[PDB]
């Protein structure tokens, strides 16, 4: 069978048809903080007040093509991430489908990241069967994965979104966290329903902060300063 | 000359001028994650290959970025990006993660006319046949996007020769070409019929 061929004789994506622990995911909800949030216009917030230093930022700028404040690569490129992410951390950084894939990458190096992994988000057309530089009809977003410093797949597949929800598979957070990577994560350009335990939330759209700095860094104070997340506490 | 054509060649060694212009170019390099090194990849002849068209280019591990330097070196956009997921016969999918996927890059060199751009989507659901193999998918979705036109693949394998494509590599058999332009432009280049330095 040539799904391609199928996708252009009946607009089915070739997608959707792909056919198809637990005490791990309790040791990452014990060891999990409170969620912690704040509302920040981050054009103009000075991000160094964010601290500590994180082990893991996911980062999701308000792209333009999620539309159909934004935020232009030339904004997120000056974002001054390298100041808050630990010498030893992870990024993961949602690109879109376009340009982001390489400007994305420019972003990661000029912070200091090499990519590790590239995620897919593979949308599945079920329920209802234009760049100009594009060749093809784009079905995907990428979430690049970098790392900095010395059981899942790269795939996310759920059905694409209604119009205006732009909203990520919140499955990106489960393969996050399945990493153990350490337990200061900063989600920035989050929402009131992004916030989760575990995480810390920065963005403009929030309703509501509770985060204070010094209560935030007593989660990680000594003995409990290298705990990857994945043990008792 | 519509037929499968091929040349066994070394792809660092060939003249490539001989061939003319190819509305798409395709390649499956050995990228050095019997392979290329880096400066060889980027001395490859792509830009004498077209004038308006699109290049296929499979990446992997660091050849996603060190593909995206070739690419633009060669004077491509990068435009696309097709995902092949890999399936088994039932259609399930088989260093930090598992890899379900290929990345192929999409480039486009010049001002392209007459293209079906937008018939097929960006992802490949298909079978992993043989190891080393990539899907016989693309062949499809590459002459809906530009039918009839002249192609040329690099580093392919006998598997992979097709209609409207020249298809390059060393370990093809023999030489088998049927356009007369090419016929002529390899016997001058190539009067003895062997291919050196
Ligand atoms: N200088 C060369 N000139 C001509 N052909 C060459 C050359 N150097 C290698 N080749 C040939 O290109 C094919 C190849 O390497 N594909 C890349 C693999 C990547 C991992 N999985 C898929 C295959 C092989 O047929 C190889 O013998």
């Amino acid at each position: 069978n040539d799904y391609c061929q199928h996708f252009v004789d009946t607009g089915h994506r070739p997608q959707n048809f792909i056919r198809d622990i637990r005490l791990k995911d309790e040791l990452i909800a014990k060891s999990n903080t409170p969620p912690m949030y704040l509302q920040a216009d981050i054009e103009a917030f000075d991000i160094r007040e964010l601290t500590p230093k994180f082990d893991v930022i996911l980062l999701e700028p308000p792209l333009e093509e999620y539309y159909r404040k934004c935020w232009t690569w030339d904004d997120i490129m000056k974002l001054e991430i390298d100041e808050i992410a630990a010498p030893r951390s992870f990024i993961f950084l949602w690109c879109g489908s376009g340009e982001g894939l390489d400007l994305g990458r420019v972003c990661l190096r000029k912070w200091g990241y090499r990519r590790c992994e590239d995620i897919c988000w593979i949308k599945t057309n079920k329920n209802n069967p234009l760049d100009p530089k594009a060749v093809f009809q784009r079905t995907k977003e990428h979430c690049l994965m970098g790392i900095k410093g010395t059981v899942d797949i790269d795939l996310i597949i759920t059905e694409e979104p209604e119009i205006g929800n732009i909203e990520k598979p919140v499955e990106i957070f489960h393969i996050i966290e399945h990493f153990c990577l350490g337990r200061r994560r900063l989600h920035l350009f989050g929402r009131d329903s992004t916030i989760r335990p575990g995480w810390l939330t920065v963005g403009p759209t929030l309703t509501n902060s509770n985060y204070n700095a010094e209560t935030y860094a007593s989660y990680f104070s000594a003995p409990n300063s290298y705990l990857t997340g994945c043990t008792e506490e | 000359l519509f037929p499968p054509q091929w040349i066994c060649c070394d792809i660092r060694y060939l003249d490539v001028s001989i061939l003319g212009k190819f509305a798409v170019v395709m390649a499956d390099p050995p990228w050095d994650i019997g392979t290329l090194t880096d400066d060889e990849m980027r001395r490859l002849n792509i830009p004498v290959l077209q004038d308006d068209g699109f290049l296929f280019l499979w990446v992997t591990g660091r050849a996603m970025e060190l593909g995206r330097e070739c690419l633009n070196l060669w004077g491509y956009e990068r435009v696309d990006e097709i995902i092949w997921v890999k399936t088994n016969q039932l259609q399930r999918i088989i260093h930090w993660l598992n890899h379900g996927k290929e990345h192929c890059l999409v480039g486009v060199k010049g001002n392209p006319q007459g293209f079906n751009q937008g018939l097929d989507c960006d992802v490949i659901v298909a079978e992993v046949r043989s190891t080393s193999h990539k899907p016989d998918e693309i062949y499809g979705m590459i002459e809906r996007l530009s039918p009839g036109t002249r192609k040329i693949e690099l580093f392919g394998r006998p598997h992979n020769v097709q209609p409207n494509w020249i298809t390059l590599g060393n370990q093809l058999d023999g030489i088998h070409l049927l356009d007369p332009d090419v016929v002529a432009r390899f016997k001058q280049r190539y009067p003895d019929g062997i291919i050196s330095k």
